[PDB]
C-alpha cells in the first residue's frame, strides 16, 4: 500500500522531504531530496539592532549602565521564553518566583595578569547556592531558565588586550589523558562545576576538551577589545534536549573568557586590571517540588 | 540636590571641606568597599 | 483587576543557488566592520 | 466659613456623620450623630456555607481530605487576598511565589493528655525556617499573607473531650509578674515566638495574658468535639495595621488549642492521642529584597 | 561624520576617517573629453579599471 504512521524523525518541521516508499512506518523511507533553506543571520548577525556604545538595561531590582558597550548578542537569534504547553511534559504546575531570581547576581571578581591563561563558568552551577535563585533551585527537581551575562573589564586608554567572551553548550570537559594519553583519567566534581568561583584552563589553545580555540566563535560570542570597548554582554536561551532539567546534575552551558591578545601595558600604569562577571537568569521555572537538596 | 557628607569623619572637624567629597583610588584587592552610610534622611549624620 | 502589576527575530529564506554579483563603480563606511 | 480640608479619621467609611463646625480642619468637628450599621454575620455566623463532614481542599502540590469535619470558618467572612494598590505603599514589584508557598505544612504533633493544659503557635513565626516560604520570609524584608488552619485528632466513638481552636490577633503574651506582681518581668523570645514546635500555656484560663478564655470564642474559632468531629479548619485574612509588614520582627496572630472539657477515656483503649496542625499559607507576597536574615 | 568614509575606484579603496572632507578642484569633477572640445580624429582607448 502506501498510507502509513507518522513516525519519522523529520516529521515537525517546517522543511519537507520528498520520499519513496512501501511500508506501514514513515522511518523506512529514503532520505529523499533535501529542500535547501538556510538561516545564515543567527549565527553571523546575532546581534542587537539586527549611540550604541550608550546604554543601560534594568531587570529585577538591578541595574546596568554600559556605555562602552559592543552592542549585545542574542544567542541563535532567540529571546528566553518560558516553556510552552506543546513542549511540556511534566503535569504539576510550575513556581516562577519573577523578580527574588531573574535578576542581577554578581559573582567574584578574577584578575587579569598578563600570563594569564583563561578562565571558566558553568551555568546553572554558578548559582545553585546564590539569593533566592539557588534556594528554588535545591528545592525543586526540574529548572529551565534563559540568561543574561554581562562581563566587565576597565582599562586606560594606553592599555591593550583583547578578551573572548563566549558561551559553549554543553561544555564538556576532558583531561590530558596522563600526558602519554595510556591513562583514562576524568575530571572530578570541582573541575567539571567549579560553582561561583570558576576555574582555570590549562590547555586554552584546546579549550581543555580537543577542540581549536580557534573556531569558539561559531558560538554566540562577543569582544572585549580594551581599545574599543569595556563590557560584553550576550542573551542567552534555554537549550536542551529536554523541557527542563536538574540545575544540579546537568550544566547547561559553559562561560569562556579568554585573553586572546595578551594585557600589555607601560610599567607605571595601574597593574590591577580586573574582570567581573554579572549574570541575571531570565524567565527562570522550576518544578517537582520536594525537600531542598544540594546535590 | 545639595551636597551629602558622606566623608563626615571625626579627623575632618578642624578642615571641614573635606566632608563634601570622599576618595577612590587604584585597588590592589578586589571587590572592595569604598564607603557605607544609611539613607535615614531625617537621621543625624550625612543627610543633616 | 485591584492590581496593575499583573495584568524571535530570525527566520528561514530559501536558496537553490549562490547568490549573485552585480555591477558597480567609482563612488557610508561598508569596508570597516565592527567585529 | 464652612469649607474646609478633608482631614478627619473616619473619612474613608461608608458610615457618613453629621456634625458641625467653624474650623478650616475636618477634625476639630463634633462627634455628630451615629448612624446605626451592624454586621452581626461575620462573628456569629463567619462560617462556609453561610454531607458538609465529606471534603477535600487542595492547594500546591497537597490535598487534606476531612470527613469528620465541623464545616470551615472564615475568619471575619474575609477571603485572603494579594494587596491592592490602593492600600500598598511599597514601590517595589513583589515577588508572588504561589504553588510553591501557598501549600500544606505539617509541623510537629502534640500529645493530648487528660492533664494537658493547651498549647499555641504564632504566625508567621511557625514557618520563617521551613521550606521555600520561610526561605522568602528570610531574604524579604516585607511579608503578607493569609491563613489556613487545619487541627487534626483523632478518637474512638468511646472517648470524649472538646479542644477549642482559635485564632487571636496580636497574640501580645504577659508574665504571672513574679506572682506577688512587684516584678515587672517579660517573656523571652522563645516564650514569644516559640517556632514551630509550639509552647504550653501555664495560665490557659486567663490565656497567659490576662483575660478570659471563656470569651476566646469572639474570635475565629471552632470546636472538635471528640464526639462530632475530628478535625477543624479556619482561613484567615492578613490582619495589620500596616500592608505588609516583617515576618520576623512581627506576629500577626497566634493559634490556640485548649482542651475546654478534658480527654477522658477508659483504661485499655488508645492513650495516646495525638493533636497534628498543617497550616497552608495564602496569597503569599514578599517585598524588600535583600540578602537572608534570620531574626 | 564627514572624517568617516571610505572610496572606491578601480580594485583599489581607501578607508579614511580623520578625514577633513574632501577638495574638488576648481568646482569640477573629471571627465573624459567632450566632442566639441576633442580635435584629434582617431577613436581614443579608454581602459577604465586597469588605469582608473
Ligand atoms: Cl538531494
Ligand atoms: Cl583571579
Ligand atoms: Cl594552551
Ligand atoms: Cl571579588
Ligand atoms: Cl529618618
Ligand atoms: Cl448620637
Ligand atoms: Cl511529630
Ligand atoms: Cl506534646
Ligand atoms: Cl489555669
Amino acid at each position: 500500500g502506501s498510507h502509513e504512521n507518522s513516525n519519522s524523525a523529520s516529521e515537525g518541521s517546517t522543511i519537507n522531504y520528498t520520499t519513496i516508499n512501501y511500508y506501514k512506518d514513515a522511518y523506512a523511507a529514503s532520505a529523499g531530496r533535501q529542500d535547501m533553506s538556510q538561516d545564515p543571520k543567527k549565527f553571523t548577525d546575532p546581534v542587537m539592532d539586527v549611540s550604541d556604545r550608550v546604554a543601560q538595561l534594568t531587570i529585577g531590582n538591578s541595574t546596568i549602565t554600559t556605555q562602552e558597550a559592543a552592542n549585545i548578542v542574542i544567542a541563535y537569534g532567540e529571546w528566553p521564553e518560558y516553556c510552552p504547553d506543546t513542549d511540556a511534559t511534566a503535569v504539576d504546575k510550575p513556581t516562577r518566583p519573577d523578580v527574588s531570581v531573574n535578576r542581577f547576581f554578581t559573582l567574584d571578581t578574577k584578575s587579569w595578569a598578563k600570563d594569564s591563561k583563561g578562565w571558566y563558568w558553568k551555568f546553572p552551577d554558578v548559582l545553585t547556592e546564590v539569593g533566592v535563585f539557588g534556594q528554588n533551585a535545591q528545592f525543586h527537581y526540574l529548572y529551565r531558565s534563559g540568561f543574561c551575562v554581562h562581563v566587565q573589564c576597565n582599562a586606560s586608554k594606553f592599555h591593550q588586550g583583547a578578551l573572548l567572551v563566549a558561551v559553549l553548550p554543553e561544555y564538556v570537559l576532558g583531561t590530558i589523558a596522563g600526558g602519554t594519553g595510556n591513562e583514562n583519567s576524568h575530571p572530578p566534581y570541582a573541575t567539571t562545576q567549579p560553582g561561583q568561583v570558576g576555574a582555570v584552563l590549562t590547555h586554552p589553545y584546546v579549550l581543555d576538551a580537543g577542540i581549536p580555540l580557534s573556531q569558539l566563535t561559531v558560538c554566540p560570542h562577543q569582544w572585549i577589545n580594551l581599545r574599543t570597548n569595556n563590557c560584553a554582554t550576550i542573551i542567552v536561551p534555554y537549550m536542551n534536549t529536554v523541557p527542563f532539567d536538574s540545575a544540579l546534575n546537568h550544566c547547561n552551558f559553559g562561560l569562556l573568557v579568554i585573553p586572546v591578545v595578551p594585557l600589555d601595558f607601560n610599567t607605571g600604569a595601574t597593574s590591577e586590571i580586573p574582570i567581573t562577571v554579572t549574570i541575571a537568569p531570565m524567565c527562570a521555572e522550576f518544578a517537582g517540588l520536594r525537600q531542598a537538596v544540594k546535590q | 540636590e545639595t551636597i551629602l557628607e558622606v566623608n563626615n569623619l571625626k579627623t575632618n572637624e578642624t578642615t571641614p571641606m573635606q566632608r563634601l567629597c570622599f576618595p577612590v583610588s587604584v585597588q590592589s584587592k578586589t571587590g572592595e568597599l569604598c564607603a557605607a552610610f544609611r539613607a535615614d534622611p531625617g537621621r543625624d549624620g550625612p543627610w543633616q | 483587576d485591584p492590581i496593575a502589576d499583573m495584568i524571535s527575530l530570525t527566520a528561514l529564506q530559501v536558496l537553490p543557488t549562490a547568490a549573485n554579483t552585480e555591477a558597480s563603480s567609482h563612488r557610508v563606511v561598508p569596508a570597516l566592520q565592527a567585529a
